[PDB]
């Protein structure tokens, strides 16, 4: 095509490919001929000298057994040596964010590289060779005139010409959107359609007139589409179906390909789960491993199975209607959310989950950075939301948390199970209150160690403890003085990693320990930890550590 | 004229920063600007054989304006164009009375940009929905953000600025990226008045400045810890006093506390009351005052990085510590703002920042490495809603609090 070339360069201090054009079969040496000089006489190639020294490989196979041939060029010993460019679009469009138009039309260009010309000062760089049959004669110098298939350029210089051929296009019809993937085009349009059809018919002509081939209308796409894993329909959109496998035995890959389609429908199935699935590929291994279906991982198949038996779908973007989330916590550090306009009709959906033990609250603020970073994402704005909270809880928490948390604007939804704080420390030590000294110590060998406290009014314990941590001690110490006291108590510790861990205000923890002193905390009325520098002669701590 | 030549510092490659994903308010506005300055030759249109990118943003007034992250190019250049272009720091403008900040950006955009360098200033402005592959510029000008830029302006700066000198030999004026700081001695009056001077006068050269900020620098010290003082001395008062000054240890050793460990001798309750033994006070003084003075060893090393680390204090407080090796705090201070229904925390953490980045470049021409206490993906979400600097510091993010929230109240 008549369209202006892309100057490439070869990566700076490089020079082109030379490759052994290692002789291939003669059956073969035959399509390959026949599929080239169809291509000269296209002008996509042109046979060539010997002035240029570099080369590459070139083989021969079939369209999964079909009539004819198809041509192949490993490229890769060129693609290391020509200079980056810049990166196609990472991701895609996702379905929640297209607005609802009356009409679409998916013309996908046929050709698309080829259709393009290449730079010519780089089209040296692109030579190859056609074996002579046993060295009989010389070979058949080739090289490229268009972009080749699957070259490191290809693909960008692709879609920045087919960017500047819309813009005299787009320039004239203002009224019609044209968003572009690899070598598809989707046009959308709020014409009567008989007035779209014809657009289409106009932008084919276009189209066609540089170069670049495009479906008859007795060849377009209708709807739905299957795209991209999708089913986008007139008015609503969902994922393709589904498919769950029946095993009795699951590999480490096929746990991969199971939890990939679960969180895949998530984004539009609300409730899906996966936190017991992916707790067993935890053991990361070889992808053949046979890993044993847990019970609870087991439950939420059949759950999951569950809430895909019947289909869902969602709305389509409104710019002019509100945006709107809703959060919900699923329990095990697990939270769902939806994104709507219209409370029957999802925009869509999706799952948070953190990874290591925090609380509800924290857990709460970084879903809302989820979502907000995707809504920014998907519809380049940050949506209003509905939270499962009280105001008066959360004030209470950002106002005392070391982090600076953003709120942007929310309403409390009262629907259980509300977030909620479970206890609160004293900010200080509490009058009419025993006060307990507890300590701890285990050794890093044995794995033996002990828990005490010594309490103002002379009431002292000590246990013994087998397989602990020098810190699993030290938060038995804490559990041990919550367990033997008032609804009233203040406790001492020299140990900064328990008064870390209960400072945080966790509300559940991968440690079994940290559940039952949980318990303990909210069982109690008013409880106050104050720390001191460990075992340096203070007194009260000078004392306890010399029992543990 | 002719273009200064940029060479990178060879071995390095150009910048490729991934575009943030940005509200479509702020996409548009950015394409408003951007097609103003196209239509002037400040940018132009490039292709795929630029593969560089460095993000952009939109900042702001009523109008908005763009905003070129070029962290990243600048360390892969201006650190050679600190070398081969240096602009010198003057340590007499940390002692004058009052500095006042002038915004002279505009002035490099007069300036053409080396033809072989201007692939590496690309940026995009992103698409939303990934609906279209995203619109590409690269500077003509000299960019503001970037540290070359008054490198190379910097003769006609000197220039532009030398009549204003003579008629001033004890006005400082310091060049930082977009910035003048201009500070006087002069009473904070006549300083207002002799700024429109100095307004006026690079008015009538060329360089406008859009005004029409006020540090005093002359108080900037290294804040003193501050024991708490009481009548009567709860067990508890003596266990956070003792642990407060166990801490200070690792900063001004000399601090004894054995004579008030005795003070706590039997395992006595929390809230028990106790008086203050003669070996004891001997420390709550003779402590208490190795602590009002400097600490040793304490220097700025030109050669290493500015660090500063900041934690929430509550009710609108905030402190913060520059350093450069751990304890050996160079600078420290608290920030407070009074804002009602006005201001959060994103806010003011931010509003910190630039309070923390405007003194430290006051006092040494460079910007410091801030440990943020804020959860990483949502500054990198609302950072630039209140930002209103056209430098960027480095930053990271605090992972873990501090048990020593009260140990700098
Ligand atoms: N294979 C395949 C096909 C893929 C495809 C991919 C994309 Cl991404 C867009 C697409 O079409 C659109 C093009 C431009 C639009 O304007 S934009 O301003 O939002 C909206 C579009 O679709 C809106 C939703 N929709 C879809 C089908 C329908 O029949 N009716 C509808 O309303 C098609």
């Amino acid at each position: 095509s008549p369209i202006e070339t892309v100057p490439v360069k070869l990566k700076p201090g490089m020079d082109g490919p030379k490759v052994k054009q290692w002789p291939l079969t003669e059956e073969k040496i035959k399509a390959l001929v026949e599929i080239c000089t169809e291509m000269e006489k296209e002008g996509k190639i042109s046979k060539i000298g010997p002035e240029n020294p570099y080369n590459t490989p070139v083989f021969a196979i079939k369209k999964k057994d079909s009539t004819k041939w198809r041509k192949l060029v490993d490229f890769r010993e060129l693609n290391k040596r020509t200079q980056d460019f810049w990166e196609v679009q990472l991701g895609i469009p996702h379905p929640a964010g297209l607005k609802k138009k009356k009409s679409v039309t998916v013309l996908d260009v046929g050709d698309a590289y080829f259709s393009v010309p290449l730079d010519e000062d780089f089209r040296k760089y692109t030579a190859f060779t056609i074996p002579s049959i046993n060295n009989e004669t010389p070979g058949i110098r080739y090289q490229y005139n268009v972009l080749p298939q699957g070259w490191k350029g290809s693909p960008a210089i692709f879609q920045s010409s087919m960017t500047k051929i819309l813009e005299p296009f787009a320039a004239q019809n203002p009224d019609i959107v044209i968003y572009q993937y690899m070598d598809d085009l989707y046009v959308g349009s709020d014409l009567e359609i008989g007035q779209h059809r014809t657009k289409i018919e106009e932008l084919r002509q276009h189209l066609l007139r540089w170069g670049l081939t495009t479906p008859d209308k007795k060849h377009q796409k209708e709807p739905p589409f299957l795209w991209m894993g999708y089913e986008l329909h007139p008015d609503k959109w969902t994922v393709q179906p589904i498919v769950l496998p029946e095993k009795d035995s699951w590999t480490v890959n096929d746990i991969q390909k199971l939890v990939g389609k679960l969180n895949w429908a998530s984004q539009i199935y609300p409730g899906i789960k996966v936190r017991q699935l992916s707790k067993l590929l935890r053991g990361t291994k070889a992808l053949t491993e046979v890993i044993p279906l847990t019970e609870e991982a087991e439950l939420e198949l059949a759950e999951n199975r569950e809430i895909l038996k019947e289909p869902v779908h969602g709305v389509y973007y409104d710019p002019s209607k509100d945006l709107i989330a809703e959060i919900q916590k699923q329990g095990q550090g697990q939270w769902t959310y939806q994104i709507y306009q219209e409370p029957f009709k999802n925009l869509k959906t999706g799952k948070y989950a953190r990874m290591r033990h925090t609380n509800d609250v924290k857990q709460l603020t970084e879903a809302v950075q989820k979502i907000t970073t995707e809504s920014i994402v998907i519809w380049g704005k940050t949506p209003k939301f509905k939270l499962p909270i009280q105001k008066e809880t959360w004030e209470t928490w950002w106002t005392e948390y070391w982090q600076a948390t953003w709120i942007p604007e929310w309403e409390f939804v009262n629907t259980p199970p509300l977030v909620k704080l479970w206890y609160q420390l004293e900010k200080e030590p509490i009058v009419g209150a025993e006060t307990f000294y507890v300590d701890g110590a285990a050794n890093r060998e044995t794995k033996l160690g002990k828990a005490g406290y010594v309490t103002n009014k002379g009431r002292q314990k000590v246990v013994p403890l087998t397989n602990t941590t020098n810190q699993k001690t030290e938060l038995q110490a804490i559990y041990l003085a919550l367990q033997d006291s008032g609804l009233e108590v203040n406790i001492v510790t020299d140990s900064q990693y328990a008064l870390g861990i209960i400072q945080a205000q966790p509300d559940k923890s991968e440690s079994e320990l940290v559940n039952q002193i949980i318990e303990q905390l909210i069982k109690k009325e008013k409880v106050y930890l104050a720390w001191v520098p460990a075992h340096k002669g203070i007194g009260g701590n000078e004392q306890v550590d010399k029992l543990v | 004229i002719e273009t200064v030549p940029v060479k990178l510092k060879p071995g390095m490659d150009g910048p490729k920063v991934k575009q943030w994903p940005l509200t479509e308010e702020k996409i548009k506005a950015l394409v408003e600007i951007c097609t103003e300055m196209e239509k002037e030759g400040k940018i132009s249109k490039i292709g795929p054989e630029n593969p560089y990118n460095t993000p952009v943003f939109a900042i702001k007034s009523t109008k908005w304006r763009k905003l070129v992250d070029f962290r990243e190019l600048n360390k892969r250049t201006q650190d050679f164009w600190e070398v081969q272009l240096g602009i010198p720091h003057p340590a007499g403008l940390k002692k004058k009375k009052s500095v006042t900040v002038l915004d002279v950006g505009d002035a490099y955009f007069s300036v053409p940009l080396d033809e072989d360098f201007r692939k590496y200033t690309a940026f995009t402005i992103p698409s939303i929905n990934n609906e279209t592959p995203g619109i590409r510029y690269q500077y003509n000008v000299l960019p503001q953000g970037w540290k070359g830029s008054p490198a190379i302006f910097q003769s006609s700066m000197t220039k532009i600025l030398e009549p204003f000198k003579k008629q001033n030999p004890d006005i400082v004026i310091y060049q930082y990226m977009d910035d003048l700081y201009v500070g006087s001695d002069l009473e904070i009056g006549q300083h207002r008045t002799k700024i429109e001077e100095l307004r006026q006068h690079l008015l009538r050269w060329g360089l406008t400045t859009p005004d029409k900020y006020e540090l005093h620098p002359d108080k900037w010290t290294v804040q003193p810890i501050v024991l708490p003082e009481k009548d009567s001395w709860t067990v508890n008062d003596i266990q956070k006093l003792v642990g407060k000054l166990n801490w200070a240890s690792q900063i001004y050793p000399g601090i004894k506390v054995r004579q008030l460990s005795k003070l706590l001798r039997g395992t006595k309750a929390l809230t028990e009351v106790i008086p203050l033994t003669e070996e004891a006070e001997l420390e709550l003084a003779e402590n208490r005052e190795i602590l009002k003075e400097p600490v040793h060893g304490v220097y700025y090393d030109p050669s290493k990085d500015l660090i500063a680390e900041i934690q929430k204090q509550g009710q609108g407080q905030w402190t913060y510590q520059i350093y450069q090796e751990p304890f050996k705090n160079l600078k420290t201070g608290k920030y407070a703002r009074m804002r009602g229904a006005h201001t959060n925390d994103v806010k003011q953490l931010t509003e910190a920042v630039q309070k923390i980045t405007t003194e430290s470049i006051v006092i040494w021409g460079k910007t410091p490495k801030f440990k943020l206490p804020i959860q990483k993906e949502t500054w990198e979400t609302w950072w630039t809603e209140y930002w209103q600097a056209t430098w960027i510091p480095e930053w990271e993010f605090v992972n873990t609090p501090p048990l020593v929230k009260l140990w700098y109240q």
